[PDB]
């Protein structure tokens, strides 16, 4: 919702566009940036048949929920742990997308007052 | 709001002018109009409750039916001979071309 | 608006013959005239044996020995390998995966 | 083919030298035992035709068509034997011997090499169907459509057989293994316009061509059941015979002559289809349904691809049995209350209830219900029109939806709703009426456990 | 399965519950004019708790002619099938 | 039957309108032909273009599917009225206000969904992000050539 | 037949129609109170939604305006 | 055809079932209909005819307004969910007829009451049309009505398709 | 592989069974609806075995 | 053969069509039809459960199972 | 025209993406919508073939 109003009723050039997102080289105002960390190979995710779109950051987890899944039948209950840690790795995931977005939106805010800075000098 | 009668649905006969003076002449008409189906209706039934017939009762009515029944032209022929031959010759110029995508095409 | 006493005599005479029509449709004790929890499983064994055991011994004789010695007739999706697994056919063993960043 | 042609000859001394109430035993028991032997014509090869002799052959397109023929007399022999009954013996015996003369023309002109024997055949073809329509039709107007019937295919006819002469002196022969091997080129003049036209106006007649088609309904009401069986299921195919055999000499000016004719067979398909909607005579609807479907096979032979000619192939048997089935149905009703009307007889499920199932799955084969041979039919014309134009599919479509329509419009007309209270002359279905439905219905459907047989030569 | 003397107690049940007619002076013959003093308008709504009664619609043209008791359990009779 | 009681050509004179009023039972008062085109009508009587759904329920009619008499005159286009095809029985609603209704409800949501298309709804968030070059390799890249790479960076 | 009609009365039930009507419709809710004390979060929420105005410039790489 | 009398009492009829539609509740339902018969009960003594028809005309204007769009029809009335549904179980009489000997020999006593039936139709039929005949004027039927016997040992004119007919539950 | 292929075959034969019965070789008619019931409840059993399977370790065919 | 209770039971007073009568007579009307529909607000039809009752049917059996089943799992789960 | 209804959350379903989900749906609703018609059949029945319900109420109990 509200950062929707703010784009279509508002000032759009402030508001990030999620199609083109980001804008901004990625180490502007980040000295020494990490990379992103896979743990699952290409061969592990080949080997297990991955979906495609589960091949992300967090696939580790899910190879080890699907072994387990697999050893516990007939106990369909069971794997619940093995569950959540993949759903957590989704949840912290998002959380770095959204992340992108709250730095996307503010470094466009940066640009234009450093607009009316200029617009005054 | 009056009911406007279209031609796919007919205006009520409760809501028709006309079916609430009728005259002496509108009677005599409906009497008479009523003394041919009651004539019609009587020869139709001593043939059907004629213990004697098996068969089918011909009706003069549906024979004229059938008989007044089974006693635009080149201009879609023109427009559809336009429309495909329009189509196969963009089609035929891409071809020869190398323009339109025919990689897995063998059957036809 | 009632009836006149012409309609009602003839509606009197046709109600009688009526219902004497609809009581001769009625049966006579001969007619028709004819011509000359084990059984729960008995019942259930039976078909069981002719409905399910017959079929799957055609059904697996044909699969077996007509369908499966052609190329391509059958075709599996390939088994998920989890690293950890062995495998059958030749004894090799998946490495585990890399350790994981506690979460 | 003299194994064929010999033993139908004969079926006519049988006819004529049989004890007076064994005429119709004896010619259809004969006539059956001809078509299982007609089976012996399924060896065919991948790349050779199967060449018996200088004057007849017999490929993947012809075999098909023979069985059909063959496999209709006998039941056109039992369709007939009721309303004949009260025909004197001798008359019995020349109505007879038009049918066997008929199969004998039919099964020559399928299999002749030369296209002249094939004219000859084909037009010798004319002579018993119109003797059988214009001799034992009910009505006055069997006259009328007997004329129809010549003059529309003379008026075509004529033309073909000055072609055929002049292709022969051109060419030096009208042996159609020849024509393969020393087949040109057609260039483009008027000349070889007015060629062309005279090579295939003459079956398009025969199909018939939407806008030609007017003799057909014409002759479907006059004629008496045996006829519109043989006109409905061969006689029409004739022509789509005559067409995928002629076509090959026609390249490539058919690029651009097809065009007029596929316009006409593609809108004519809708309109035919349409008209159905509105026909009263049940026989006029069945007539209507042929020119609908013969439209697809016009449109597979002249856009003359491999997967076309295989529905053509499909399409031409499918339909053969399908339509001389709807025939038959109809005709058993009209044999109860003698009037072709459509909307007279109505709610016969409840009166006859296995010949409502007859009538069923003709309907399911006519709207072409997968996977009847009818669909595999059409559907494989559909796919190779798609290719030749992807607008097509959209007048395809349409005629699958109306045709659907209709098909189940006659049937629920019919047999459902409620009887007539008026008629009460309904008796059960004979044994002969039931076996008559079923010997067209069931070899239909268990051609769909081996289609390959009637796809023709291009499978 | 209905009865003639199943449907004409219904009949009369119904009527009886009908503050206009008096159940005294009821019976199976009684004219709902000419006896009780009813008008064409409770006419009409006697037939209307008839085929709700019975859960079936008696056309305007056969229902303005039952007059009595008798004649409508006679005209259900007759639709219903009822010979006993 | 015979010929003088089939569908003739179309009436000239008075005294051949009274005529075709009686050939096809009708009171010469009510009788009325198509008018006189090529259309092919002839004399047969031009009658109310209503369904058969209209026809009384109720009469007792010698064909109740299709609500005729025996021996009346059957309208041209019959067929298309018959129980099962065309109404054109009255209708709760005026006609002219339903289409107007349909077409109003209908052109309001294609307008709309035109709007939604181009004011989309999302969430605030970022692409999700793939390893391995956006999975190059997983997609059917080509394994010969290297593709140009796609590197994330925690947040 | 077993269950005789009856005018204008409320109907005859028989006992088994009863109890198993009754045990079935507490089933449901004992499924539904069961699932709710384990599952609440698959109706509530499995993880908290942040505030995205609570993160500081720093964490997410906003240098200062004035640079 | 219909009196001013009988399309009043139509339309009662036809206004109390749509109301009904309207308000569903039966104690509402009895609230309103007594309302509406009030509104007829006003002009039930009009003597002045040409008032009594604009009153009706109106009337039938107010109805048309005011009528439900989906009305409760008895479910075998014309246009009811079961009317016409057991028209496929109706089969006429004279089917019987075409029973093979062996099938009859199935019901020996119901095929023996069957053709005393078919007798005493037989014996009727030239009394029946020689009564319409007695009773036809010169220019034949003015209407459908059809007449009672009238001696000892008659049947009504034209009995046979009205006593014979299915049942309405055939099967 | 030859239970998981063969099962679920028989589940789709075992369902034409009653319709192939109709030609009358060993037909009840006094309760087939009874005989239709009990070969949808019968193929329902024997379907569970491959989606078990399936279930267990994915196996697809 | 089938037994119809006694007609003069069906009375309106005690059920909302006397409230009908009621709201009539201030307008100097009557409901003569009162009688044939009182069956329906009487006996075994004359209370039946609102809305929100019909949809807790079963509620209270349903969770006394449950609290001891959560009672049960709790000492269980402390062992 | 619940059904209706319920077959074009399934396309929205498809419109998002989301097959598998829609085919969840596909499953789920068979259960609950061919009780509901049972339940409708066991009323109509009981009520003489009465389907309209403003002729039904009171059957809770
Ligand atoms: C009268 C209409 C005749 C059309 C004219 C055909 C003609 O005369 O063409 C002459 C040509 C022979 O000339 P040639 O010297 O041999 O070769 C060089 C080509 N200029 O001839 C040819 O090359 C081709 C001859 C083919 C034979 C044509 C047969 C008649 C064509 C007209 C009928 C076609 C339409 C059919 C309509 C059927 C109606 C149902
Ligand atoms: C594309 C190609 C389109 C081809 C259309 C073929 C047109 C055929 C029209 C029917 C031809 C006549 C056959 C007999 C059918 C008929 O007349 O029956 C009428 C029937 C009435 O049914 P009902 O309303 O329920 O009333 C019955 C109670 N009296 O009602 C019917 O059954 C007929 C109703 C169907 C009318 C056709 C409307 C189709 C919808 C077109 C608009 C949708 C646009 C396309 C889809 C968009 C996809 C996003
Ligand atoms: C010398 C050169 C000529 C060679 C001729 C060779 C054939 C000679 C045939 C002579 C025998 C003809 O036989 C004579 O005609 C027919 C058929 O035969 C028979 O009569 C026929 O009547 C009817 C047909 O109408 C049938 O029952 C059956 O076909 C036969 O009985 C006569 O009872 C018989 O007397
Ligand atoms: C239902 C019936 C459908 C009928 C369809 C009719 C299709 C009409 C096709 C028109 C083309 C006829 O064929 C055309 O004839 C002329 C003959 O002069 C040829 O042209 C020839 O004559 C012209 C003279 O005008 C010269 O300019 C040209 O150099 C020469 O080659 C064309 O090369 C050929 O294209
Ligand atoms: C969440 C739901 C989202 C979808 C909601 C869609 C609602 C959109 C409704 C648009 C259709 C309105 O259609 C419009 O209605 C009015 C009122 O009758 C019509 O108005 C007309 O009819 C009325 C009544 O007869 C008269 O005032 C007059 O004849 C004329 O004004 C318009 O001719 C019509 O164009
Ligand atoms: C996996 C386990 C899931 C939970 C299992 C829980 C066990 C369920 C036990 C249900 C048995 C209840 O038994 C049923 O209870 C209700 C209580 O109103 C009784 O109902 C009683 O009160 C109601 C009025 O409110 C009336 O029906 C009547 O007065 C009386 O019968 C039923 O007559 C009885 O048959
Ligand atoms: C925030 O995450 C957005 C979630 C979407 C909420 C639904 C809003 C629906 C508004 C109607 C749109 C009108 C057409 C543009």
């Amino acid at each position: 919702g509200a950062h929707l109003a703010r784009r279509y009723l508002g000032d759009a050039s402030v508001e990030p566009d999620p199609l083109r997102m980001p804008t901004f080289p990625p180490d502007y105002g980040f000295p020494e940036r990490k990379e992103r960390e896979m743990v699952a190979t290409q061969q592990e995710m080949n080997d297990a048949q991955l979906v495609l779109q589960q091949r992300d950051y967090c696939a580790h987890y899910l190879i080890r929920f699907l072994k387990c899944k697999r050893d516990s039948f007939p106990n369909f209950l069971a794997c619940k742990h093995e569950r959540h840690d993949w759903d957590y790795c989704e949840h912290l995931d998002y959380v770095k997308r959204m992340k992108e977005f709250e730095r996307e939106r503010r470094l466009l805010q940066r640009k234009k007052r450093r607009e009316q800075r200029e617009a005054d000098m | 709001p009056k009911y406007e009668a279209s031609r796919l649905s007919s205006l009520p006969t409760t809501l028709d002018p006309a079916e609430y003076d009728i005259s002496s002449e509108t009677r005599k008409a409906q009497a008479e109009r009523l003394a041919i189906r009651s004539r019609l209706k009587r020869e139709y039934q001593l043939q059907y409750y004629d213990p004697s017939r098996r068969g089918v009762i011909e009706d003069p009515a549906l024979v004229r039916w059938t008989y007044a029944r089974s006693a635009f032209g080149i201009g879609p022929l023109v427009f559809w001979y336009y429309v495909f031959k329009t189509d196969r010759d963009r089609k035929e110029k891409l071809i020869q071309e190398g323009k339109l995508d025919r990689t897995f095409n063998i059957s036809y | 608006s009632g009836y006149t006493p012409e309609e009602k005599l003839r509606l009197q005479q046709l109600r009688e013959l009526r219902r004497r029509w609809l009581k001769d449709q009625e049966l006579s004790p001969r007619e028709p005239v004819l011509p000359p929890v084990i059984y729960k499983t008995y019942r259930h064994s039976i078909f069981a044996f002719t409905h399910v055991l017959i079929p799957v011994w055609i059904i697996h004789y044909y699969l077996k020995y007509h369908v499966t010695t052609k190329p391509y007739t059958i075709v599996e999706k390939k088994p998920r390998i989890f690293p950890g697994d062995t495998i059958l056919e030749t004894g090799e063993v998946i490495p585990p995966m890399k350790e994981f960043p506690d979460q | 083919m003299l194994k064929y042609i010999i033993p139908t000859i004969m079926l006519m001394p049988l006819t004529w030298l049989s004890k007076n109430n064994m005429i119709w035993v004896n010619s259809t028991a004969h006539s059956l035992l001809i078509s299982f032997t007609s089976l012996l014509l399924m060896n065919q090869f991948g790349d050779n035709s199967l060449n018996f002799s200088l004057l007849f052959f017999s490929d993947s397109l012809s075999t098909p068509l023979l069985i059909l023929t063959m496999w209709l007399l006998p039941l056109m022999l039992m369709a007939s034997q009721h309303h004949l009954s009260k025909e004197n013996l001798t008359r019995k015996k020349l109505f007879i011997t038009m049918l066997i003369s008929l199969q004998l023309f039919l099964i020559m002109t399928f299999t002749a090499m030369e296209l002249i024997l094939f004219y000859i055949l084909f037009e010798a073809t004319l002579v018993p169907t119109l003797i059988i329509i214009t001799r034992w039709g009910n009505q006055t107007e069997r006259l009328n459509a007997g004329l129809y019937f010549l003059f529309y295919t003379l008026a075509g006819s004529l033309p073909l057989l000055v072609a055929l002469i002049y292709i022969q002196n051109t060419v030096g022969s009208l042996n159609f293994l020849m024509l393969q091997y020393w087949v040109q080129p057609v260039h483009n003049s008027w000349s070889n316009v007015f060629m062309w036209l005279a090579c295939m106006m003459a079956f398009m007649v025969k199909m018939p061509l939407y806008g030609l088609h007017l003799w057909l309904p014409k002759a479907h009401v006059e004629a008496p059941i045996a006829g519109s069986m043989v006109l409905a299921a061969v006689l029409l195919k004739l022509g789509g015979y005559g067409m995928l055999r002629i076509t090959l000499i026609l390249n490539p000016m058919t690029d651009f002559m097809a065009y007029p004719f596929i316009m006409l067979s593609l809108w004519g398909m809708i309109m035919t289809s349409s008209i159905c909607l509105r026909q009263t005579d049940l026989k006029s609807l069945i007539a209507y349904s042929s020119v609908s479907h013969m439209a697809l096979v016009i449109v597979a032979i002249l856009i003359q691809t491999p997967w076309s000619y295989m529905g053509a192939t499909a399409l031409m048997i499918a339909h053969g049995l399908t339509s001389s089935m709807l025939f038959c149905l109809a005709n058993s009703n009209y044999e109860r209350i003698h009037s072709r009307t459509m909307i007279l007889a109505r709610g016969l499920q409840t009166l006859l209830p296995l010949m409502a199932t007859w009538w069923l799955l003709a309907s399911l084969t006519n709207l072409a219900l997968p996977p009847t041979i009818n669909l595999i039919g059409e559907l494989f014309v559909v796919m190779s029109t798609f290719s030749w134009s992807n607008i097509t599919i959209i007048l395809m479509g349409v005629n699958m939806v109306i045709t659907a329509l209709y098909s189940l419009y006659m049937l629920i007309m019919t047999q459902r709703g409620k009887y007539t209270y008026h008629i009460n002359n309904i008796s059960p279905s004979f044994t002969r009426e039931n076996a008559l439905m079923s010997l067209h219905i069931l070899p239909l459907l268990l051609l769909t456990l081996n289609p390959k047989i009637i796809l023709g030569p291009l499978y | 399965p209905l009865t003639l003397e199943g449907i004409k107690d219904r009949v009369l049940y119904v009527l009886k519950l009908y503050d206009k007619i008096d159940p005294e002076k009821l019976s199976v013959n009684s004219h709902f004019m000419k006896d009780l003093g009813l008008d064409s308008l409770d006419q009409v709504e006697i037939i209307m708790a008839m085929e709700d009664e019975f859960g079936f619609e008696i056309p305007d043209i056969d229902a303005e002619k039952l007059m009595c008791p008798q004649e409508i359990v006679d005209y259900i009779a007759d639709k219903k099938d009822v010979y006993e | 039957i015979t010929k003088d009681m089939l569908p003739g050509p179309y009436p000239k004179t008075p005294e051949e309108r009274a005529a075709a009023a009686k050939k096809y039972n009708m009171r010469v008062e009510d009788y009325e032909p198509y008018p006189d085109d090529g259309t092919g009508y002839g004399d047969y009587p031009k009658l109310p273009d209503r369904s058969q759904q209209e026809r009384d329920p109720w009469y007792d009619w010698d064909h109740p599917d299709l609500r005729l008499n025996w021996g009346e005159p059957m309208h041209w286009d019959l067929d298309m009225y018959i129980r099962n095809r065309v109404d054109t029985s009255p209708t709760p609603v005026n006609w002219n206000l339903m289409c107007k209704h349909l077409f109003g409800f209908v052109a309001f949501m294609l307008f709309m969904f035109w709007v939604g298309e181009t004011y989309p709804a999302y969430q605030p968030v970022g692409p999700k992000q793939y390893p391995y070059n956006n999975l190059y390799l997983e997609r059917g890249g080509d394994p010969n050539k290297e593709p140009e790479p796609v590197v994330h960076y925690e947040i | 037949a077993h269950i005789e009609p009856r005018y204008r009365q409320f109907p005859q039930l028989t006992r088994s129609q009863v109890i198993q009507a009754e045990f079935f419709s507490a089933t449901m809710w004992f499924w539904i109170l069961w699932r709710f004390w384990h599952d609440s979060d698959a109706v509530l929420g499995h993880f908290p939604y942040p505030d995205p105005s609570q993160w500081t410039d720093e964490e997410l790489g906003i240098p200062p305006d004035d640079e | 055809y219909l009196t001013h009398q009988q399309k009043v009492l139509r339309l009662y009829k036809r206004a109390l079932r749509h109301l009904e539609s309207w308000c569903i509740h039966r104690d509402k339902y009895r609230y309103f209909a007594c309302l509406l018969r009030a509104r007829f009960d006003e002009h039930k003594n009009e003597k002045d005819m040409v008032k009594a028809t604009q009153l009706l005309r109106e009337a039938e204007e107010e109805f048309w307004h005011g009528q439900h769009p989906q009305p409760y029809i008895f479910p075998e009335s014309p246009g009811g969910t079961s009317y016409e549904r057991y028209e496929c179980y109706k089969v006429p009489e004279w089917c019987l007829d075409d029973w093979h000997p062996s099938e009859k020999a199935m019901y020996p006593d119901y095929f023996a009451k069957r053709e005393q039936w078919k007798k005493l139709r037989r014996e009727s039929w030239e009394r029946e049309v020689k009564q319409l005949q007695e009773e036809t004027p010169v220019g034949g039927p003015r209407t459908e009505a059809l007449p009672p016997a009238r001696k000892q040992g008659d049947l009504p004119p034209l009995w046979w398709h009205i006593v014979t007919r299915p049942r309405e539950r055939p099967m | 592989m030859n239970m998981f292929s063969s099962l679920s075959l028989v589940t789709l034969l075992l369902l034409t069974m009653p319709i192939m019965m109709m030609s009358f070789n060993t037909y009840k008619p006094s309760n087939y609806p009874l005989y239709v019931k009990t070969a949808i409840s019968y193929a329902f059993i024997t379907s569970m075995i491959p989606t078990m399977m399936f279930i267990h370790s994915g196996q697809e065919l | 053969k089938m037994e119809l209770p006694d007609y003069k039971q069906w009375k309106i007073e005690g059920t909302p069509l006397e409230t009908v009568q009621e709201k009539l007579a201030a307008r100097g009307l009557r409901d003569p039809w009162g009688r044939n529909e009182a069956w329906r607000y009487m006996g075994g039809f004359a209370n039946n459960v609102s809305f929100v009752g019909a949809l807790l049917k079963g509620f209270k059996w349903g969770f006394a199972a449950f609290v001891v089943a959560i009672g049960a799992e709790y000492y269980l789960e402390s062992q | 025209f619940s059904t209706s209804s319920q077959l074009g959350l399934m396309m929205v379903t498809i419109g998002i993406n989301q097959p598998y989900l829609a085919f969840l749906h596909i499953c789920t609703h068979a259960f609950f919508k061919a009780m509901l018609f049972m339940c409708s059949g066991s009323i109509i029945h009981s009520l003489n073939d009465e389907q309209d319900i403003r002729k039904m109420g009171g059957l809770f109990k």
